[PDB]
RNA sequence: UAUGCCGCCCGUCUUGAAACACGGACCAAGGAGUCUAACGUCUAUGCGAGUGUUUGGGUGUAAAACCCAUACGCGUAAUGAAAGUGAACGUAGGUUGGGGCCUCGCAAGAGGUGCACAAUCGACCGAUCCUGAUGUCUUCGGAUGGAUUUGAGUAAGAGCAUA
RNA sequence: UGACGUGCAAAUCGAUCGUCGAAUUUGGGUAUAGGGGCGAAAGACUAAUCGAACCAUCUAGUAGCUGGUUCCUGCCGAAGUU
RNA sequence: CUAUUCUCAAACUUUAAAUAUGUAAGAAGUCCUUGUUACUUAAUUGAACGUGGACAUUUGAAUGAAGAGCUUUUAGUGGGCCAUUUUUGGUAAGCAGAACUGGCGAUGCGGGAUGAACCGAACGUAGAGUUAAGGUGCCGGAAUACACGCUCAUCAGACACCA
RNA sequence: GGCUCAUGGAGAACAGAAAUCUCCAGUAGAACAAAAGGGUAAAAGCCCCCUUGAUUUUGAUUUUCAGUGUGAAUACAAACCAUGAAAGUGUGGCCUAUCGAUCCUUUAGUCCCUCGGAAUUUGAGGCUAGAGGUGCCAGAAAAGUUACCACAGGGAUAACUGGCUUGUGGCAGUCAAGCGUUCAUAGCGACAUUGCUUUUUGAUUCUUCGAUGUCGGCUCUUCCUAUCAUACCGAAGCAGAAUUCGGUAAGCGUUGGAUUGUUCACCCACUAAUAGGGAACGUGAGCUGGGUUUAGACCGUCGUGAGACAGGUUAGUUUUACCCUAC
RNA sequence: GGUUGCGGCCAUAUCUACCAGAAAGCACCGUUUCCCGUCCGAUCAACUGUAGUUAAGCUGGUAAGAGCCUGACCGAGUAGUGUAGUGGGUGACCAUACGCGAAACUCAGGUGCUGCAAUCU
């Protein structure tokens, strides 16, 4: 369980990690919802800045 | 267990010669060693420093440090499937010229001396050496030679 | 037939690059005909030099470039670089010169272009040198790329460990020092 | 073995760099210390429960020991170490010789 | 139960890729050599080099 | 289909399987080197002393595409446990090779210049062992020059991102 | 050491036999629950399961061990040794 | 003790093979001058490396050369077995263990009737021709060929490994 | 630096085989710490004089070898020393063995570095070299038992057959010193020596561990001949009868019982005789189940004990044919 | 040619017995104040070259000598061994083909040669 000749790696996946991996699809989605939330905040605030 | 000593299985080899025991004779230690001299390599049991390992013992390889009682010799130690560059510390008493060398520094001389004179003389010196050629047509002459025809014989105990 | 060598074994060198560029291709064509017709010994080493690889076409700087026309009697040769010419910003003076490569960096247009040079490409230069008449072929150095430091290693090679972190704690200790055990 | 005494060998000293008369005596190690990193290492890892949280060795092979010969400088007053080879018994020195009854 | 050692097919082995002398460069290795020869060799070598320079005029 | 000759049952472990060694009554369908984080080599692509837009912002025909600031990662400097110190005597060195190019030539060749790379001798940086100048908070400073010592170093940068 | 032994039956059938007024047989209720019970003691019994029940989960446990591992052609072609 | 005598030695030996085995057979060569050096020398002697000259037809034995050198990476394997010869243990073995080589493994094909290993030959698909080992009474392609002898068995003999 | 050792020889009161003395020979036949081998004669040996190279600094090299480690060794270089008139020799033992990683602890070195908000002294941590050790010697921290047992495997490996072998067993020759009144061979036969067999027992581990039902008996068939009887013969130390030794010969038969599970053995009795064997040590979907060898149990000896015993003893499930072939 | 001093190879030089040696040299030899070492001027040390000497050493020669070193078509192309065969033989082993090739034994010869420096009727 030994390399030919490779770095010696530190891969931290021993623990149950499938249970807990968080992929960001929701990256545009949440990038509109800013959008959105940024532009409801200015209509509440109506003249002043964010 | 099994033995893998430095000096084992050297009985034999490292034993001195009949009637040729005691000392060294000074023409050894007169000897003179350069670098580039093609050495041989058999230790002087006698002398129990410097002294080769029994691999080395029958080996030539080339001189390539001298220092004070002792030379260093590069030799060609195949191991597995490839040579290896084996740098030897002797003692002067565990080795020897090569007439081996000596044979060909002196047929260059002589190839120089050859060519240097035929070069301005009738030329005819094919300087390169032939193998035993094939012998050439001679007559053989029976005169007082009539041969003796010889028979094979019958057995015979003692 | 007891045969001597492998049979079937390929020549092991590339007739053709991997690259399949179309401009390259068409810069193959040009110089695998050349090669052929003209008998000159440079069209021979451009055509290989062209079928090369990344790692084997590595960046001849400009700095390089004005060592080889420092050289006497050459310097006023076309300086036929067969992949990058980069930019070198260690040196201040850089001749008149026309270089011929297969790419140019920004940086090592505008300093050869601002000395009064020809950036050249090789169908450029085939055209004005069809025999590579007055050229300096040149390459950058293929042993020092970063993974040539680790190729051979072992005891006593001082080659470089494959590694991830390099401080203290990370392949010092045991047989790197006679302190700990022994030293490689 | 019997090794004499004070003797006349080399000293690193920064003074003398020459061949100076030690002082021999025989090594012996100190005291654990109860504070060296290792046994602070060591007590706190084996407190609480688990119990031997370390190896204990008890395959003793060797029958001897390695003795090691403090030599101490006179004029410097530093001290060397030289270790000389496996022996039963040892005499700091030494009732010679009688080299020859 | 196994067996223990053979030298079957080692030379095959050794001879299908192998068996290769170690190539002998001009300029040997200079190292292992009298570190006294050395550091004087050094010298000689830089003197030449000084002559030379000062020749080339 | 007949006839001459040939043809042991496949898969498997095995030095050795037709085996009196194992699985297989038969058929349909399902049924076993995948994805991921991090990496070695090699190759392609971009840009190249740099490189990488996409964590985020702006934008949008709306999970797309397009645009973008400041950082950050890696690289651009190594070596020491560390406080530290830190890469040109010279044409960035000499030597033997070395493709290609230049010169004289019909050519054979000779001569010159010689990249990469190869060997070698040096020089430069850090470490270790000394050497120990001008000086001076009189114990600090470490010039200067050496060492069969040492480093995963310098010596006209090759790398970053993606596949 | 009969029958049956792909049975009537995952323990039955037939003959022969032990005992048959008590330390007897037995229904209902109730208590004892798994490293625990219960045992006139065989590691016996604890729902056809017992030298540690059954159910689910951790769990797709691990296996230097067995078995399997799915198209064709072309070229090259090993090891059982250190 | 002396001179003779018979026979021996894995762990005796004067002598001493065969087979295997080291090295050399030249440009990094030879020859003649001369240059530094802190090494060495009584020295202006050396030693290492050179400058400058000189000798390339025979470039300093034969034969071959299928291109020669170089590097990276990674698969499988790490139970092997058999045969002539050398050989250890053992009464011995289709036994156990070695040495060199060749084979099987991983190999079909012609032959030994049959057989992993023996002999002959190693293999794309066909035609034609010629042979190997082995055979040519009949099965069975091919002389109940030729030639000189031997043998008569109420248990004939008949092709190496091999029965 | 002086000398020559083993042993032998000739000799000197007590003194002799051996105490000490003297000369002669003496190639090592002695000695060198040990095993063995090599080496050594103005020495490497024995006696005497002075010392501490058994030292400091680190590198290269050889053996084992991956050209890693460890161990041991080599040759220099730079220091400092020892000896000697000097040449020189000396980096432990004349040479080939005598030994040990990380982590931890401890020591030696050095006006050293660190303890990160800044100082000092303890304290701790570092840097370079040792030591405390791993003998399973490239280095786990470790007692049994299972006949209540389990799982993954294994014919890489035992307990039965079979196969090569034939030591061992069984049978059979050759030679014949001799036993048999005399007389080698009527019948036997020493010392040797050549076989054959696979009805013993071993040796081996080739087949089988996703099982080939593991002793004996009962029943039943067939075959082998190394012939007990019978048929017909030859030989004799064959008068008869009786017996013994062979030949052709396996056609023909070769038993009833007591004890034992036994195969084997041992007795009684009849018979012409109560020969030896094979056929998966024939024969368990043919039986039987006494023995063997699951679980219960007792005794002895052993074990602190659980338990052990190819020691003894008692109780202990023997499944399926309707398929093909054979008959 | 002789001898010495220092040697090279290290028995053709050593061993055993005898017999010669002019010159010079070497030696034996003489003495014990000194340096020096002994139990003993025996060995070692110093002094003399005088008192004597070739008897020893040393050198040379001799011997059907020992030993050693050479050579041979001496034994012997033997023993052995590399290679080859569907050679032989129950086997043990053996013959042939292509190569390589001893040791003993027998007989013949030999008995140091040479380097440097100095000396010598
Ligand atoms: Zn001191």
């Amino acid at each position: 369980a030994i390399s030919k000749n490779l770095p010696i790696l530190k891969n931290h996946f021993r623990k149950h990690w499938q249970e807990r991996v968080k992929v960001h699809f929701d990256q545009a989605g949440k990038k509109v919802s800013r959008r959105n939330a940024r532009a409801t905040r200015a209509a509440k605030i109506a003249p002043r800045p964010l | 267990g099994k033995s893998h000593g430095y000096r084992s299985r050297t009985r034999y080899m490292f034993q001195r010669d009949f009637r040729k025991h005691g000392a060294v004779h000074l023409s050894t230690y007169l000897k003179v060693y350069k670098v580039g001299d093609i050495v041989d390599i058999k230790a002087n049991g006698s002398i129990q420093k410097g002294m080769p390992h029994k691999f080395y013992q029958g080996k030539t390889g080339v001189v390539y440090n001298v220092t004070k009682s002792s030379v260093g010799v590069i030799i060609n130690k195949m191991v597995g499937n490839r040579y290896l560059e084996k740098r030897l510390n002797l003692r002067v008493e565990h080795i020897k010229h090569s007439k081996c060398r000596q044979e060909f520094l002196e047929r260059v001389k002589a190839n120089a001396a050859k060519r240097a004179e035929a070069k301005a003389q009738g030329v005819a010196v094919q300087l390169k050496r032939q193998p035993a050629q094939p012998r050439e047509s001679r007559i053989v002459s029976t005169e007082g030679n009539v041969p003796q025809t010889l028979a094979p014989v019958p057995y015979e105990t003692f | 037939i007891d045969h001597t060598s492998k049979q079937h074994k390929r020549s092991g060198h590339r007739t053709a690059p991997k690259s399949d560029n179309v401009y390259l291709k068409l810069l193959v064509k040009l110089y695998t005909f050349l090669a052929r017709r003209t008998d000159a010994p440079f069209n021979k080493v451009v055509l290989k030099a062209l079928f090369l690889s990344k790692i084997n076409r590595p960046p001849v700087s400009v700095s390089r470039i004005a060592r080889a026309l420092k050289q006497e009697g050459a310097a006023n040769k076309t300086v036929v670089v067969v992949g990058t010419v980069t930019d070198d910003a260690r040196i201040f003076e850089f001749p008149k010169t026309t270089v011929a490569a297969l790419r140019f960096t920004a940086g090592a247009r505008a300093k050869i272009v601002k000395a009064g040079g020809e950036c050249i490409t090789l169908d450029q230069l085939a055209v004005r040198a069809p025999k590579g008449q007055n050229t300096l072929i040149l390459r950058g150095p293929r042993n020092s790329r970063e993974a040539v430091r680790h190729f051979g290693m072992g005891p006593h090679k001082g080659k470089a460990p494959r590694i991830l972190s390099t401080g203290r704690k990370f392949e010092r200790a045991r047989g790197r020092r006679r302190s700990k055990g022994f030293k490689v | 073995v019997n090794v004499p005494k004070t003797r006349k060998t080399y000293c690193k000293g920064k003074t003398c760099r020459k061949h100076t008369q030690h002082k021999v005596t025989q090594y012996k190690a100190g005291k654990a210390s109860l504070f060296a990193q290792g046994k602070r290492r060591y007590d706190r890892k084996q407190s609480g429960f688990g119990g031997q949280t370390k190896p204990v060795f008890h395959k003793k092979a060797k029958t001897t020991k390695k003795v090691v010969l403090r030599l101490e400088c006179v004029k410097c007053k530093t001290r060397a170490q030289l270790t000389l080879k496996r022996c039963k018994h040892f005499e700091l020195g030494g009732e010679k010789k009688q080299k020859g009854q | 139960k196994s067996k223990n050692h053979t030298a079957h097919n080692q030379t095959r082995k050794a001879h299908r890729n192998g068996i290769k002398k170690p190539k002998t460069y001009k300029y040997p290795s200079l190292k292992g050599v009298d570190p006294k020869f050395r550091r004087n060799h050094k010298h000689a070598l830089h003197g030449t080099a000084k002559a030379l320079a000062a020749a080339k005029k």
